[PDB]
């Protein structure tokens, strides 16, 4: 429940 | 130890990479400290731009991103027409 | 701005 | 080919693993279809359980998250006392 690699 | 600049033109939409680490994710085991570029599409802006996998980034339109947590880092770089990213690539 | 991967 | 059954305690915070894929982040360039487990902790909950890094989660609790989203997946995970999965090892 945390966020460990974002794409954008 | 190189530092380098990249102009991502905003309000594109997809950017095309995507990053990891932060000030938080330091501690279950990124081994290095910082943010960093974990992934760049082929015909990602942030590729085109130069930005390579790898790359700590250190500053997004001058706030010091360096040593930030991961979700700081995200709005860092989601709120600012103009994207001016300092990375480094050590 | 998506999850790609997430710690539990 | 193998599937094995994983029994997770739950109710004890921190599991100690990670996941990614999805039947939606099978578009942006994990290659292979389905849900994965990417990293377990050393003293992890998953990693002493037998969960492995690599295991396609198939089954939550009878529920069939294979070719399910990656936060469809995050939910079918969070919700369910006795966490019980059925993940494949090929
Ligand atoms: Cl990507
Ligand atoms: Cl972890």
């Amino acid at each position: 429940q945390e966020e460990w690699e974002t794409v954008m | 130890g190189s530092v380098e600049e990249i102009r991502l033109p905003r309000a594109g939409g997809p950017l095309g990479l995507s990053i990891v680490g932060g000030s938080d994710h330091s501690s279950h085991p990124v081994q290095e400290p910082g943010v960093f570029i974990s992934k760049v599409l082929p015909r990602g802006l942030a590729a085109r731009s130069g930005l390579r996998v790898g790359d700590r980034i250190l500053a997004v339109n001058g706030q010091d991103v360096r040593d930030a947590t991961h979700q700081e880092a995200v709005s860092a770089l989601l709120r600012p027409l103009e994207l001016s990213l300092l990375v480094r690539r050590d």
